[PDB]
Formats: structure tokens, C-alpha cells, sequence
């Protein structure tokens, strides 16, 4: 069930309440979710950790 | 690759990639596997084209598993390079979903190709 | 809130806020696939005529459905527990369902629900070779067919000539497109009931289950000998 | 004057007939059994009845899903060698152990009827076992062979 | 059976016999198998081959 | 059309051929002085373009090959110094709408050889 | 793109409400029921309560007929 | 030798033989329906009606080594039927990779490939080679030169094993020869003026004969050493022998027999020589040679009965006057018939049943009444020949000789 | 009797009449199903002979 989900979902997978409040009012969605605590995103710094 | 069920022959793959080219000109396709699965989730895909050419084919063969839940037709063509040429980008494209429309100019061509697809299921 | 019984025990109609069809539980406490659970002290799983195929025949009205709470049944085409769960519910803990399939991709969840219910025993071999599971079980009281292969009559004829006792039931679900497209359901279903009464299957009824499936039928018959 | 090879697991059963071999492989229409006709025609000659051992169960399961020349069938060829007698095999694809050494085998179009009879009344007279025990050993063998073929 | 024309090609492999009935017949000289060409509705008066031998000019009583 | 050279291969006599791309898969090859239809080569699909390759064989003998492409990407090579018969059939890797094939590095129809030994 | 996201999630809310609302309804069947019989008199007669067993209440709607 | 009749609204479109060496001849045939019908040659009945599991069969062909059977159906399917199980038992094997248009003709290369001409003007090539990776999928597609103002149908396809070609006749009249490997045309002839319904070849493929609705038989030859070393058929000859059409053509060639046999809409058969087609002679058979009669007379009342398909008719001499007829439509197929001397009772009889009718001349008409006998109604009859005014002798289709109105001992023959 | 003889013939011959929501089909006989192959599909036989007698080939 995780494998048949698109990669954008796997990006935002932890941040559902921020995601759906930022969709149900027209705001900017999160970019990290549960995947923020990966070591590579730890190595990145700035807006390129969103990248 | 053995585990790429229905694979098209040359004539069917030529008309599949022809309707892919005119859907790309009409901005009616979503190119890429994640965009194809998004259209599968939202139920706005007419049929899915995949490429039996990716070196892990298991990055593909999961959208069959939710094609057979929404009974949307899906087909394999032998070349990801040629699918990317048909979709009209500079990269190889692994999967492509032709999206739904009811005022579309190429609706008859889409319907003819999807009937030829669901004959071989 | 009021549960009334059906023509076949183990099948009920939960009337009330939603007059909808339902079976019992042999799984204590839990659903298997997110079907709704009604308690009336006693646990009940809603059957769906769209998610499953035998429930559509029940909703269209099958009088002598030979799936019945005192038997054992052979299910040739489930691929997953979404119908054989309800067949194990209606056959109860007295009997046994043999859910036999070939494609081992949803056989994982088939075996997974057969872990939870001892009613359900799986067979992971193709149903055109019943000799490969000769040595597993024989002499069923009703076969069920849900195969969407072109040789439906030959596959269930071989399975009923090897594993069905005399005067038992045959329920076969026939998809028209898996045999012949572009010609209508009436001719292809007449052709298949004649093809099945070529064997020792006296046809009893067919029905077309039209609000639930496009161009399907359910044919029941009694196995002569 | 004949035997018949019937399986239920690793437990194989070479059950002999209460009539002649020609009578077994010629008519088959006289049983029509409720219980007494199959009980009279039946004769539990040999029962190479193994246990719930997964090795022996899955070994005979593979030999049942393939040709049937297993060691239990060699045991049956040992325990039925009297005058190169007649045998009733279940599957026609077990031709090797059907006719390998001194056994006139026959499995065609009425052997299935007599297997319908003896498979209808396996548990009532052939073992000293009960119906829930036969279904439990069948589902143990089934889950074993299923997790063997379907990997995990 | 009257023959009013004949022609050979530059290899001697085939030969055109044009008859007074109107037909032409290419015989293959190595094995004497014939092929009939029927268009002329009157007598065949002239035949020729091309240099490679794959075209046959014919002319007769029609002015064609 | 394209114009090319052809050798008789029983004499050492060359003559020009014009090659016309027709409807179905057809290439109609005909003589450039007499206009006689010599042979025809049919590919399977929508013929889109073709080119002419030559290869030398010995002193004063060469061989003409017609190279014709489907729209889909599959390429036929016809030996046409004999009867117009296929010698090779391959497939372009990638490529789905194919408009133009060309050869080069030797004598094409646009770099033509003036003398038969310079082919 | 963010008001397209707003309309798309509203559409997905209604899509899920639609599918799991129609999962918990029951629709009246409309299928061509056919019964096979013997020589000609069984076809000439009325199929005499062979599965209706009342010709008033439990004949003409088939979601649950009954046997008293 | 024998005739196997079918009944009302039955036709037969293709039929193929099968003789595995050491076993009996087997005869399969398609009609206009969804089944293949295999006949046992003894009784003259179907011994098997195998319903093929996809659509209405348009063509049938038999594998080389004759263990498999292709049926090409109206919904674009090519279905393989396993034949080698013994005479009578037919199994489904494999539905090959589908398509849109109906496959109108089939051929096999060997045990390996299966070629099929379809009604969209194309010629597909499938691989029926079991235990390959590409088993069942269609390897190639070829397209013939379409007609300008109507659709084109490829009507006849054969494989030519001496070379490696496929010959194909379509509904423009053109006949094309295709290299099998490279799947592509070698040469096209514009031979006929209308469709080419059937074409065949000899043993060593030095000739290809072809025929269709424009009623000429064309011969394409490759017998010259230069033709064989250049792979160049020539349009050798052309004969006009048939009256209306040619719907079937076949060839036999042995040490003391080399003839091609052809027949069409005009009901007669035509025999020509294979290696001497244009030169040699030909024989147009009579349209009927009554080895099984449909007419007999009785000398009393000067009357004559005659039965066509499922109706009998009786007239008397005088001029002549049609006195009675029996268009019995409870029947479906007729066979042989006999009248009593004195002209009292007629008995009609087919291989499924027989029926006996009392007759009374009421003047310028007759009155005919069935007289019931369920032994006659259950028996299969070939011949009934009237020992007495009451006693008849009955030859059954399963070799029984009864005497009714009971059993002749009949010795056995060395097989 | 002249204007309804085919009516009473077909209405006595044909089967599978309606009964309300239902339809009571006759099963056929092993007699006919084992004496004869089934009838031709007149759709495809008419398609083939109508093609071979199309107007574009001038028959006469």
C-alpha cells in the first residue's frame, strides 16, 4: 500500500494535517513530511532540503 | 521482459504511439509513472501505456495492480525511448496516462485504440 | 436494526436504516476487507453485490443456491478472500471451502485470510489440472466458478467430473467478453448453457445481474450422472 | 483381484478390490453407494500412512503434483507384488510407476468413477480417523505446499 | 499452329513464338516450358525482346 | 524520387534508375533513359523516406542497396542489382515518427561518383 | 495551481463520500431471470410457486423471497 | 463411396483431414457456427461437436504432423485445439493474441508458425511454437494493396515450403508472394478480375494454382532452374473451365496420380492435371452421380416418389399429376425411402429415425396418415427394402439387419 | 384460417414464453444435438455471399 503510492505522497507522507489545511485554504503545502529525518535531508541545507 | 503482460505488436504499437503524439499535442497526457498513478487514483485516465524497457520493471508493475481495480485499460510498448519521443519530451518516458475528455478532438482515436487494447485485455 | 433471514441460512437481510444484505461471522471480532460490520451482541459482515459476484446472484434471486450451511464447497475463481469469506460465513464451521486459484499474486491475501479462517483451505494450482490436487480433497457438494477464461465449461466440467458428488450443485459465473465480444449476451449465454448441458449439468436457472455487472450471468445447474 | 492407489497426504493407500480386476475395470456402475455398497466393495489392503512430517508430506505432494514414482509408490510395488497384479492409478501422467515393473495398470473413464466412490468414502471405513481429522491433515498439507510454491 | 513470328533474346534462354491465331508463347530453351501471352485478336506479325530480355515488343493487325 | 546508379551484373553496364516513393510501401524503380519499370520494393508500413547505398565488390563491379524506412522505425535494405530482394531488416532504436533517412561518408545520391572505380 | 488544488481536494472528498455511501445502499435488481423446464406442459403452466410461494407478497420483488 | 448428409439450415465451409500414421482417418469440419464438428466415418454422424470457445468460425486448418488444429474466428481470434488425444477427444489449447478483424483464412508454416489472412486486408503471422518466449503473440503483419473503392479482404493464404514464402490471394484479384523471414513481399501479380477465393500448390512448389469468383484458374510457375535459383515465379498460364465460380481447389500428386480438383458455385467438379495443366486435358464430372438414389417408382398406380431435402413428392403418369407430397418439418434431414408394392405404405428413413405413412388414394389427391411404431422411431435406418407387403428389412447405421412387420446373424470381417 | 396459419404454426412451435418478470426456456434434446451440427450463423453466411455478389463485380 506504500508501494502503490506516488512519490509526491511519499514526500509529504507524515505531514497530513499541515497538507490538508494548506489545501482546504489556498495556502502553501509542506515539503518535508515524515521524510525530513532522513540523513540526506540532514546533509542538505536551505531550500535544497525541500529539493 | 517476461512479466510485462499485454505487449503490443508493431501495428498496434504504431497506432498507440500515434494517439500518444496527438494527445501530447492536445495536452491530454500525463507522462511519467507518478503522474500516471495520480490519474489512476483520481479516475481521469483513459488508458495507461507502459514501457517494457526499464531495467527494474518493478518500478512499473504496480500500476497494473490499481488498473485492474478501476478496470482501466493498460498496455505495454517495447521502448521507453520511443515512448518519450512520442510524448514529446527529451527524456525517456516509462509510463504515460492519456487523460479523459469529452470535447476532445481525438476522442474517436482514443476510443478506437482503447478498444483495440481491451481486446487483448 | 432488525435482521431478517434469507432463503439460505447464513444469509440475512439487515433491515432498518439501510435495508442491506449481510452474512454471519466465522472471523471473531474483525472485518477482513473493510466491509461494514453490524452487531445485533452478534457480529455480521455486509456482503456487497458490486464488490462480489455471488451476492449479485443472491440479490437477483437464486432459489436453490446450493451454497448452503450444511455442505462443503469448491471455489474455482476467487483470487482473494472477498467472496470466499462470505462463503465460509454461510457454510459455517461445519464444512470447508476449497478456494483454488492459479495467479499467485493475490494468492498471498488468499492464504492470509485462510490463516484466519480454518473453513477456507487454499489451492494455488490452475483449475484445468485438478489431478495436481487429487491428493488434497475430493467429493465436494457444490462447485463455484468465477474463472474468466474461455474454457469455463471444460474447466468446471473436469472439476465436477473429478470432485463433485452426484445430484450436487454447480454455480458458474459467465462473463460474455471473455468468450466472445461484439455479439450479445443472450446468444453467448445460450451457447454456454448448451455447452454445459453437453456435460451432465442439467441447467436450472440463469440470470443476468444487470445493475451490478455489465453482460454477466450466473447459471445454476444440478450435476446429473 | 486388483489394487487402486489413493492419496490423502503423505499417507498413500493401495486399496484392493472386492471383485475381479476385469469387474473393477469393466462395469463400475453397480456401486451407486449410500454407504453399504462402497463398504462391501472396499478392502483396505495397504495403507502406507505417514504422519504430519512436513518433509514426507511435501515430498509426496511434489510427487503427486508431478509423476508418482515416489518411495511410497515403491513401497506399494513392494507390498502388492503377488502375481504382477492389476492396478488402478489416479492420474494418467503417472505412467512410469503405473507400468514400471510387474503391474498391469489401467486408468481410463471408469477408474474416475471408482475413484469418485472411494474418495466419497475415504474417511468412513478406510482409516481409523474422523472427518475433522482428515480436513485438518488436508489443510496442513495444503498450507505447506502453498507456502512452498508461493514463496512466503 | 501456323507461326508468323519468332524472336530470341541476347542469352538464348527464352524464345517468342508468335502464331497466326494471335497468341504468343515464350518457351524457355533450357527446358522447353512455355508461357502463353494472349492479347492480339488477329495475327501476330512482329516480336522483339529488349536487351535484358525482360520486355517483349509485339505488333500485329491492330495498329497497337 | 531519387536518382541512382545500377549495374547489369552480367555485363558491366551501368544505367541510371529513378526511384519513386509510392503509396502503400512501394518504391517503383524505373530506367532513367527509357522510363521502363524495372522493379518494385514494398516495405510494410507507411513509407516515409529512403536512400541509396552502394558497395563495391571487385574491379568494376558494385552493388546497389535501397534503404527504406517505415514511419514506425523499422528499416528494410533491398539488394536491387539482382531482383529487388530484401537482404536485411532491422529496427531503429527509439524513433517513432521517422521522416528522413540518409547515408554518408561514401557516394550518396548527393555526393555522386564520377567514375565507377570511385564508388 | 493552489485553487486548482482546492477544487481537486473538494472533488476527492465528494468522490470518497460517493463510493463509501453507495457501498452502504442496496439497489433493486433488474435481471432477466430464466428457468429451464421439461417437455411442454411445464412451460405452458404458471411455474406454480416454484420459488415464489406467495403470489402476493413474495413473488415480484426478488431481493428476498421466502419459504414459510 | 459414402455420403454424410446434414439437415435444415446446415452448411459446411471448411473441412480438414487428419491421419497420424498408424491410426484411423479423422475428418473435422466447420459450419457457419461456433463449433467444430468431427465425424466418425463409420456411421455418418458427428461423433464430436467441440464448441470452440470464441466466436463464429471462419476458417480451419490442420497442423503439419496433425496434432493441433487452428480455427480462425469472427471476433479476430485464432484458437488452437489439441487433436492428439485420440480420435474423438478434442481439448482447448491456447487462444492466440487477438485482433480486431475476422481471420478469414489460415495456414501453418510447420509445427511452428501460423499465418492468417484477415478481412481488413492484412496478413498476420502468429507463432504457435510452444515453449518459446513469443508463443501465441503475433509476430508480423503485412498489408496487401487495397482496392480503391471498396474494402479489401485476404481470402486465401498458403505456405510454400520449398521456398520460404506465403502465397496470398485477396479480393482485388491480386496474388502476392511474401518472403516469410523478413515478412515482406517479393512479387505481386494482378491476375484475376475479382476475388481469389482459393489457391493451392503442388508438392515441390514448382506451381501455384489459384481461382476465384471470376471463374478462371491461374497457374504461376517456378519450374525453370533460373526461376528456382532466382526465386521468381512467372504468371505461366490461365484456363477457363468453370461456369460460375470456384470456391474450392486442391491438389494431389503421387506416382500414379497428379491432378488438381476444383469446384464452385456451379455444382460440378472439375479434374485437371497438375504438371500438365495448360497442355493436358480435363474432366468435368456430372453434377450428380446417384450412388444413393432419391427417386423410385411403383408400377401399380403408375406412380413415382422422389425426396429432396426433408420433403417427399409423389406423382402419377396418365401426362402426369402430382397426387401428394409430405413436407415433414418435424424432420430436419432426409435419407433413403421405399414404397410398399401395391403402393400402400411409404417409409422414409434417415440415420436418426424413420417413419412410416399409410397412404390411401382418394381420387385426384391422397390421404396420408402416420402409423406409430416406436421401434422404427428409435432405430437408425440406412436401407429399407420390403420383403413383403408388411415385412421390411432394415440396415442400421451401426451394422444391424432387422426384419420388422427380427435379427439376421451376420458374421464378422477380417480387419 | 388463410391469414393466420403461419401464426398458429409459429405460436405452437416456438417456446420460451414470458411469465411476468421471468421467461421459461425449453432445454433442447440430445437427439438433435447429437445427430446434427448446429445451424449456420445466417449473418456471416449472408455477409460472405453478399460480398461475392456485390454490385461492383457485374454478375449476369
Amino acid at each position: 500500500s506504500l508501494a502503490k503510492s506516488p512519490a509526491s505522497t511519499i514526500q509529504i507522507l507524515g505531514a497530513e494535517k499541515a497538507l490538508f489545511r494548506a489545501l482546504k485554504t489556498k495556502h502553501d503545502t509542506p515539503k518535508y513530511g515524515l521524510l525530513y529525518h532522513a540523513s540526506l535531508v540532514g546533509q542538505a541545507t536551505g531550500k535544497n532540503k525541500g529539493k | 521482459n517476461p512479466k510485462a503482460f499485454p505487449l503490443a505488436d508493431a501495428a498496434l504499437t504504431q497506432q498507440i504511439l500515434d494517439v500518444v503524439q496527438q494527445a501530447a499535442n492536445l495536452r491530454q497526457l500525463k507522462k511519467g509513472a507518478n503522474e500516471a498513478t495520480k490519474t489512476l487514483n483520481r479516475g481521469i485516465s483513459e488508458f495507461i501505456i507502459m514501457a517494457a524497457d526499464c531495467e527494474p520493471i518493478e518500478i512499473l508493475l504496480h500500476l497494473p495492480l490499481l488498473c485492474e481495480d478501476k478496470n482501466v485499460p493498460y498496455v505495454f510498448v517495447p521502448s521507453r525511448v520511443a515512448l518519450g519521443r512520442a510524448c514529446g519530451v527529451s527524456r525517456p518516458v516509462i509510463a504515460a496516462s492519456i487523460t479523459t475528455n469529452d470535447a476532445s478532438a481525438i476522442k474517436t482515436q482514443i476510443y478506437a485504440v482503447k478498444d483495440k487494447i481491451e481486446t487483448l485485455l | 436494526v432488525v435482521i431478517e433471514p434469507h432463503r439460505h441460512a447464513g444469509v440475512y437481510i439487515a433491515r432498518g436504516k439501510e435495508d442491506l444484505l449481510v452474512t454471519k461471522n466465522m472471523a471473531p471480532g474483525e472485518s477482513v476487507y473493510g466491509e461494514k460490520r453490524i452487531s445485533v451482541k452478534v457480529e455480521y459482515r455486509v456482503w456487497n453485490p458490486f464488490r462480489s459476484k455471488l451476492a449479485a446472484g443472491i440479490m437477483g434471486g437464486l432459489d436453490e443456491l446450493f451454497i448452503a450451511p450444511g455442505k462443503k464447497v469448491l471455489y474455482l475463481g476467487a483470487a482473494s478472500g472477498t467472496s470466499v469469506s462470505h462463503v465460509s460465513d454461510v457454510v459455517g464451521p461445519e464444512g470447508v471451502v476449497y478456494a483454488v486459484e492459479f495467479s499467485h499474486r493475490p494468492g498471498r491475501e488468499l492464504i492470509s485470510m485462510a490463516k484466519k479462517r480454518p473453513n477456507i483451505i487454499p489451492i494455488i494450482e490452475d483449475a484445468r489440472h485438478p489431478q495436481k490436487y487429487r491428493m488434497l480433497i475430493g467429493m465436494v457438494d457444490c462447485v463455484f466458478a468465477d474463472v474468466a477464461q474461455p474454457d469455463q465449461a471444460r474447466i468446471i466440467a473436469l472439476n465436477s467430473h473429478m470432485f463433485l458428488k452426484d445430484q450436487g450443485g454447480v454455480v458458474i459465473s459467465i462473463k460474455a467478453n471473455c468468450i466472445d465480444s461484439t455479439v450479445d449476451a443472450e446468444t453467448v449465454f445460450a451457447r454456454e448453457v448448451q455447452k454445459l448441458r453437453e456435460e451432465r449439468i442439467k441447467p436450472l436457472e440463469q440470470l443476468t445481474l444487470e445493475p451490478y455487472e455489465r453482460d454477466h450471468c450466473i447459471v445454476v445447474g444440478r450435476y446429473m450422472r | 483381484y486388483v489394487l487402486t492407489e489413493t492419496s490423502a497426504g503423505y499417507a498413500l493407500l493401495k486399496a484392493s478390490d472386492k471383485k475381479i480386476y476385469k469387474s473393477s475395470s469393466l462395469i463400475q456402475d453397480l456401486d451407486s453407494s449410500d454407504k453399504v455398497l462402497k463398504e462391501f466393495k472396499i478392502a483396505a489392503f495397504s495403507k502406507f500412512n505417514s504422519a504430519a512430517n512436513a518433509l514426507e508430506e511435501a515430498n509426496s505432494i511434489i510427487e503427486g503434483k508431478v509423476s508418482s514414482q515416489l518411495e511410497k509408490l515403491l513401497e506399494e510395488i513392494k507390498k502388492d507384488k503377488k502375481s504382477t497384479l492389476i492396478v488402478s492409478e489416479t492420474k494418467l501422467a503417472n505412467a512410469i510407476n503405473k507400468l514400471g515393473l510387474n503391474f498391469n495398470v489401467v486408468s481410463d473413464a471408469v477408474t474416475l468413477d471408482i475413484y469418485r466412490a472411494i474418495k466419497e468414502y475415504l474417511p468412513e471405513l478406510l482409516p481409523g480417523m474422523s472427518d475433522n481429522d482428515l480436513s485438518k491433515m488436508s489443510l496442513g498439507l495444503a498450507h505447506s505446499i502453498g507456502r512452498h510454491k508461493l514463496k512466503f | 499452329r501456323y507461326v508468323s513470328s519468332m524472336a530470341i533474346d541476347n542469352m538464348g534462354q527464352q524464345l517468342a513464338v508468335g502464331f497466326a491465331s494471335g497468341v504468343i508463347s515464350i518457351v524457355s530453351l533450357a527446358d522447353l516450358q512455355i508461357r502463353l501471352l494472349k492479347w492480339h485478336i488477329d495475327s501476330v506479325l512482329s516480336l522483339s525482346f529488349s536487351h535484358d530480355g525482360s520486355y517483349l515488343l509485339s505488333g500485329g493487325w491492330e495498329k497497337v | 524520387f531519387k536518382v541512382a546508379h545500377l549495374q547489369n551484373s552480367q555485363t558491366n553496364s551501368v544505367h541510371g534508375i529513378v526511384l519513386l516513393q509510392g503509396n502503400n510501401g512501394w518504391i517503383n524503380i524505373l530506367h532513367s533513359t527509357s522510363g521502363l519499370w524495372l522493379m518494385g520494393c514494398k516495405i510494410e508500413g507507411v513509407i516515409t523516406d529512403f536512400c541509396i547505398d552502394y558497395q563495391p565488390i571487385s574491379r568494376g563491379k558494385f552493388r546497389t542497396i535501397l534503404i527504406a524506412v517505415n514511419a514506425y522505425g523499422e528499416v528494410w535494405e533491398f539488394d536491387l542489382n539482382k531482383n529487388g530482394h530484401v537482404i536485411r531488416r532491422w529496427k531503429d532504436q527509439g524513433g517513432v515518427g521517422i521522416t528522413k533517412i540518409q547515408v554518408g561518408g561514401g557516394t550518396t545520391t548527393t555526393c555522386p561518383a564520377l567514375q565507377i572505380s570511385k564508388i | 495551481t493552489q485553487d486548482s488544488n482546492y477544487v481537486r481536494t473538494l472533488r476527492q472528498i465528494e468522490l470518497k463520500k460517493l463510493e463509501k455511501g453507495a457501498k452502504q445502499l442496496m439497489f433493486k435488481s433488474s435481471g432477466n431471470h430464466t428457468i429451464f423446464v421439461d417437455s411442454r406442459e411445464k412451460m405452458n403452466e404458471f411455474t406454480p410457486e416454484k420459488f415464489f410461494n406467495t403470489t402476493s407478497e413474495m413473488v415480484n420483488r426478488s431481493e428476498n423471497r421466502l419459504t414459510k | 463411396e459414402m455420403v454424410i448428409e446434414g439437415g435444415k439450415d446446415r452448411s459446411i465451409e471448411g473441412l480438414c483431414w487428419s491421419n497420424v500414421n498408424g491410426e484411423s482417418l479423422r475428418l473435422f469440419s466447420i459450419g457457419g457456427s461456433t463449433v467444430v464438428t468431427e465425424w466418425d466415418l463409420a456411421t455418418g454422424l458427428p461423433l464430436r461437436n467441440y464448441d470452440c470457445n470464441s466466436g463464429v468460425i471462419w476458417s480451419i486448418s490442420i497442423n503439419d504432423s496433425q496434432d493441433k488444429l487452428s480455427v480462425g474466428c469472427d471476433n479476430g481470434t485464432v484458437v488452437l485445439i489439441d487433436i492428439s488425444g485420440g480420435p474423438g477427444v478434442l481439448e482447448h489449447d491456447t487462444i492466440l493474441m487477438r485482433q480486431e478483424a475476422r481471420v478469414l483464412t489460415l495456414a501453418w508454416k510447420k509445427d511452428d508458425f501460423v499465418i492468417g489472412g484477415c478481412s481488413d486486408g492484412r496478413i498476420r503471422i502468429w507463432s504457435a511454437q510452444k515453449n518459446d518466449e513469443n508463443m501465441g503473440r503475433l509476430l508480423h503483419t503485412m498489408k496487401v494493396d487495397k482496392a480503391k473503392k471498396e474494402s479489401t479482404l485476404v481470402w486465401s493464404v498458403i505456405y510454400l515450403p520449398r521456398t520460404d514464402q506465403i502465397a496470398s490471394g485477396d479480393s482485388t484479384g491480386s496474388i502476392k508472394f511474401w518472403d516469410f523471414q523478413f515478412a515482406t513481399l517479393n512479387q505481386s501479380f494482378k491476375a484475376h478480375d475479382a476475388d481469389v477465393l482459393c489457391l493451392t500448390t503442388d508438392t515441390d512448389n514448382n506451381y501455384v494454382f489459384s481461382a476465384g469468383v471470376d471463374r478462371k484458374i491461374f497457374q504461376f510457375s517456378q519450374n525453370t532452374n533460373k526461376s528456382q535459383k532466382n526465386n521468381r515465379w512467372v504468371n505461366s498460364s490461365n484456363r477457363l473451365l468453370h461456369g460460375n465460380d470456384i470456391r474450392a481447389i486442391c491438389a494431389y500428386q503421387s506416382k500414379g496420380a497428379d491432378f488438381l480438383v476444383s469446384g464452385g458455385v456451379e455444382k460440378t467438379l472439375v479434374i485437371n492435371s497438375l504438371t500438365s495443366f495448360s497442355n493436358g486435358n480435363y474432366r468435368k464430372m456430372p453434377t450428380v452421380e446417384p450412388y444413393s438414389k432419391n427417386v423410385l417408382v411403383n408400377k401399380e398406380q403408375r406412380l413415382v416418389v422422389s425426396w429432396s431435402e426433408s420433403t417427399v413428392k409423389i406423382w402419377t403418369m396418365g401426362n402426369y399429376k402430382l397426387v401428394c407430397k409430405l413436407t415433414l418439418k418435424d424432420d430436419q434431414n432426409i435419407s433413403t425411402c421405399s414404397l410398399s408394392p401395391d403402393g400402400q405404405v411409404l417409409v422414409v428413413g434417415r440415420p436418426s429415425t424413420t417413419k412410416v405413412f399409410h397412404l390411401q388414394p382418394v381420387g385426384n389427391k391422397l390421404k396420408v396418415t402416420k402409423l406409430d411404431n416406436d421401434l422404427l422411431l428409435r432405430t437408425s435406418t440406412k436401407l429399407v427394402k420390403f420383403i413383403d407387403n408388411s415385412k421390411i428389412v432394415i440396415c442400421s447405421c451401426e451394422d444391424d439387419v432387422f426384419i420388422v412387420d427380427q435379427e439376421v446373424e451376420l458374421l464378422e470381417v477380417t480387419s | 384460417i388463410k391469414t393466420k396459419k403461419r401464426k398458429t404454426l409459429k405460436n405452437l412451435r416456438k417456446d420460451s414464453v414470458k411469465r411476468g418478470k421471468f421467461r421459461v426456456q425449453l432445454l433442447s434434446t440430445t437427439q438433435d444435438s447429437k445427430t446434427l451440427p448446429p445451424k449456420k450463423e445466417s449473418s456471416i453466411i449472408r455477409s460472405k455471399d453478399r460480398w461475392l455478389n456485390r454490385k461492383a463485380l457485374n454478375k449476369g
